C-alpha cells in the first residue's frame, strides 16, 4: 500500500469487491452478494449481462504491508548560508589570499 | 634623475583610523607601495582605477632608493619620504585609492648632480650597519641545552670593541671603504642607532585538494630585521666619475628597504 507523504492519514479497513467463485458446493448464490450489470458481451450495440458480486474485507498490517513514498515532494530553494568554520572554506579562503 | 616627497601625518586625533600612520609600521609595506608607484603600461591602460589584483610581474622592478625621516612644520609633526629613482613615478596612480594616506600631495623635483673636486657637500645617510662574519654559527641554543655544533656563514649586525666608542667605530666603519666610493670625510657624527623591522609573506604549498592544479597555496609570514644607523657630516669628493655612481646606486647592502640613500647638499 503506496503513501505519499509524511502524515499522510491512512485507512484501518481496505474493503474489497469480488467476482462470485463457483464450485457446485455453494452452487447457488450466497445471501450477501449483490447483483451487477458489467458482463460485456458487446460494444458498439452495447451490450450487459448481469454479474453476482460478492464483497469482502482486509486490515493494513495483516495482509497488505504498508509501503513508503520515493523521491522528494516539497521544494524549496537551496539558499545555502555561508559558513567560515569548515576545512574546505578555510583551505579556499586562504587559497584566494 | 628624480627626487619626490611624500608627507604623512604623525600626530592627529590618536582616537581615530590612521591608516598612513599605520602605513609605516612594516617597512616591507612601504617598498611594496612605492613598486606599485611603478605602473608599466599596458597596466594603466587596462586598469586605470587601479582595482584588477595586484601582480608583481606587472609592475616594472626598476631599483629605486628611498629614506624615511621626521620633521615639525610650524606647529605639526611629519614625518617625510624622500624617494630617489631613475624613471620617472606616477604617484596618482599609485594613492589615487588612498588619498587619507598623504596629509599633503606630493611632490617631484628633477635632479642634475655634478659636483667638480673643491665641494665640501653636507651629507646625510642612513647605512645599514651589516657585515658577513667568518665564524657568526655557535649555535647558541637555548633552553636546557646552550651548546651544539654547526657552522655557517651569515649576514649579523656590526659590533665595536668595548674599550672605543660607537661613533669613532662606525667613523672608520664609513672610512675604511670611503676611497672605494670616492669621497673624504672631515666629521662623521652619529645620530641614531637602532633596528628597522618588517614582516613578509612567502607562498607555501600545502596538500592538493581533488583537481588542485599546483597545490593548495597558503601564506606564511617569516621576519625581517636590520641594523641601521643614520649620520651627518661634511665630505669633500675626488673623482667625479665615480661620485655620480655612487649617487646614482646606493651605498651597503639591503638597499631596497630604506637604506643606503645619501643626501648631499652643495657648499
Amino acid at each position: 500500500l503506496q503513501k505519499r507523504w509524511h502524515n499522510e492519514p491512512l485507512p484501518q479497513i481496505l474493503p474489497c469487491v469480488m467476482d462470485w467463485i463457483p464450485g457446485y458446493d455453494g452452487e447457488h448464490a450466497p445471501d450477501d452478494a449483490e447483483i451487477h450489470y458489467d458482463l460485456p458481451v458487446s460494444f458498439q450495440p452495447p451490450r450487459h449481462l448481469p454479474r453476482f458480486v460478492i464483497r469482502r474485507e482486509l486490515v493494513v498490517g495483516e495482509d497488505v504491508q504498508v509501503s513508503r513514498e520515493t523521491g522528494t515532494s516539497v521544494w524549496r530553494p537551496k539558499g545555502t548560508r555561508a559558513d567560515y568554520n569548515n576545512s574546505e572554506y578555510k583551505k579556499v579562503r586562504a587559497e584566494r589570499l | 634623475i628624480y627626487l619626490s616627497r611624500l608627507l604623512i601625518d604623525t600626530g592627529g586625533n590618536p582616537d581615530r583610523p590612521r591608516p598612513g600612520r599605520k602605513w609605516l609600521d612594516n617597512i616591507y609595506n612601504v617598498h611594496r607601495r612605492l613598486s606599485m608607484a611603478f605602473p608599466s603600461g599596458l597596466r594603466r591602460e587596462q586598469d586605470p582605477h587601479f582595482l584588477k589584483p595586484f601582480s608583481p610581474n606587472d609592475f616594472q622592478k626598476t631599483p629605486f632608493l628611498f629614506r624615511v625621516d621626521n620633521n615639525i612644520d610650524g606647529n605639526d609633526k611629519r614625518a617625510i619620504i624622500i624617494v630617489q629613482s631613475v624613471l620617472e613615478p606616477d604617484w596618482d596612480y599609485c594613492f589615487q585609492n588612498a588619498l587619507d594616506f598623504l596629509a599633503a600631495p606630493p611632490e617631484t623635483k628633477e635632479y642634475n648632480p655634478e659636483f667638480k673636486a673643491g665641494q665640501l657637500l653636507r651629507f646625510r645617510l642612513r647605512v645599514n650597519a651589516s657585515v658577513r662574519r667568518h665564524i657568526p654559527e655557535m649555535v647558541q641554543q637555548d633552553g636546557q641545552t646552550i651548546e651544539t655544533g654547526k657552522i655557517l656563514h651569515k649576514r649579523v649586525s656590526l659590533t665595536w670593541d668595548a674599550s672605543s666608542t660607537p661613533d669613532q667605530a662606525l667613523a672608520d666603519w664609513l672610512a675604511a671603504k670611503s676611497p672605494k666610493l670616492g669621497f673624504t670625510l672631515q666629521r662623521c657624527e652619529l645620530l641614531q642607532l637602532g633596528w628597522v623591522y618588517g614582516s613578509k609573506p612567502e607562498p607555501k604549498n600545502v596538500k592538493v585538494k581533488e583537481q588542485g592544479q599546483g597545490y593548495w597555496r597558503e601564506h606564511k609570514y617569516n621576519p625581517l630585521r636590520f641594523r641601521a644607523a643614520l649620520l651627518e657630516g661634511v665630505l669633500e669628493v675626488d673623482d667625479p666619475k665615480l661620485f655620480l655612481k655612487t649617487l646614482s646606486s646606493g651605498i651597503g647592502k639591503a638597499k631596497s628597504f630604506g637604506f643606503g640613500l645619501l643626501s648631499v647638499l652643495p657648499i
